């Protein structure tokens, strides 16, 4: 054959893989969380917008920390032989290192350890794929006026908000994180590596949001998301 | 806007 | 004029940036440390590597967290109105969040807070880089065979290892993670995006080493690194 | 091989 190049991911498999977006908006009372309102819009629109790609999008909703990490687990012991990737997205409330379910919390890393390369095999050397929209902790950010390969290699994760800080929703207009991400798929996804329209969706939520507050403590604030990237290759979601 |  | 476009760090100020170099080697007998052989192999490459890109490079060795805080307050006060980027290369013992002066350790967040885009006026909008060789926790990789903008933008962590792993140095070669960064600059620094040429990094630590060691706990490990991007525009090393 |  030809001089031949490996800096890709492999996406060209029958299929995309999995999307699973666990949309958590109504909590059990005990717990004394706030309903997250418009996170339906957000899950509306990632499912949407995860479908263009040619992923098989499964929404579940108002999951307790059982059934999310049921869930987790049985989507880890499916063959994703025949699949090229595998997303999850996480809409909820949080702190750092953390997500809740309707009646308490998970530790993120219980979930992603489902698919570390020695615990889920056909996913081993896939890229997989994990997008947080919660809170990483509570501070504010005020802005200025201008043994072959690690168990742990080939996750990414897309954190919507940097650590320690307060991540934005929107009631009406879905999260700040995802609208970005969302917006940055249609436009990009044709053109684009991952990690550069990751790029585009922090400068998109960084440059073009800005809350409003009754509360002083809370108005004018700002956020820049976080972009974990342990993936080894470039992640393009077209093959040629 | 809302924090969660 | 043409058509513009702006997804790109301006990189042709005068000077390219300042590139801080932290190697401590020797430890305080008092803090237990072992001394950190072979970084003086990674501190020359560094050097060299940045020279290269035409960074002013200024190499400290054996700081006390004292001196490590103080190099860095002074740093940020300099005027960096004249020069494109900032980079600050930390070689050194730690824990998740913290890397140690000769005598005790230091908090990250304490030395990168004095670069916040509202703290260092002058970086403001332009890319500040953090490169961290040591160790996150002491969890070891067993592997598997095959208000305008937030003050936190425009900051990227280049992460030796995962949160919570240790890092991993080899006392003839240097660090797996540092070996990589330097060659991945040599070979690609007029061709990739920043980001790209750290998934090199990311692929190359992942796939080439494993450590070896006549301790059952310690042989055939592994290691992947982190990148953290709170970057809003792609960052190359040349201009046009 | 050395951890740090
Ligand atoms: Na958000
Ligand atoms: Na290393």
């Amino acid at each position: 054959s030809g001089i031949s190049l490996d800096n890709s991911y492999k996406m060209d498999y029958p299929e995309m893989g999995l999307c699973i977006i666990i949309n958590n908006k109504n909590f059990h009372k005990s717990t004394g969380m706030t309903s997250r309102s418009g996170t339906d819009v957000d899950a509306a629109n990632l499912r949407e917008t995860f479908r263009n790609l040619k992923y098989e999008v499964r929404n579940k909703n108002d999951l307790t920390r059982e059934e999310i990490v049921e869930l987790m687990r049985d989507v880890s012991k499916e063959d994703h032989s025949k699949r090229s990737s595998f997303v999850c997205v996480l809409l909820s409330h949080g702190e750092e290192g953390i997500i809740f379910g309707t009646n308490g919390p998970v530790d993120l890393k219980k979930i992603t350890n489902f698919f570390r390369g020695d615990r889920c095999r056909s996913l081993t050397g896939k890229p997989k794929l994990f997008i947080i929209q919660a809170c990483r902790g509570t501070e504010l950010d005020c802005g200025i006026e201008t043994h072959k390969i690690p168990v742990e290699a080939d996750f990414l994760y897309a954190y919507s908000t940097a650590p320690g800080y307060y991540s934005w929703r929107n009631s009406k207009d879905g999260s700040w994180f995802i609208q970005s991400l969302c917006a940055m798929l249609k436009q990009y996804a044709d053109k684009l590596e991952f990690m550069h329209i990751l790029t585009r969706v922090n400068r998109k939520v960084a440059t073009e949001f800005e809350s409003f507050s009754f509360d002083a403590t809370f108005h004018a604030k700002k956020q820049i998301p976080c972009i974990n990237s342990m993936l080894t290759k470039e992640l393009y979601f077209y093959h040629l | 806007d809302e924090v969660d």
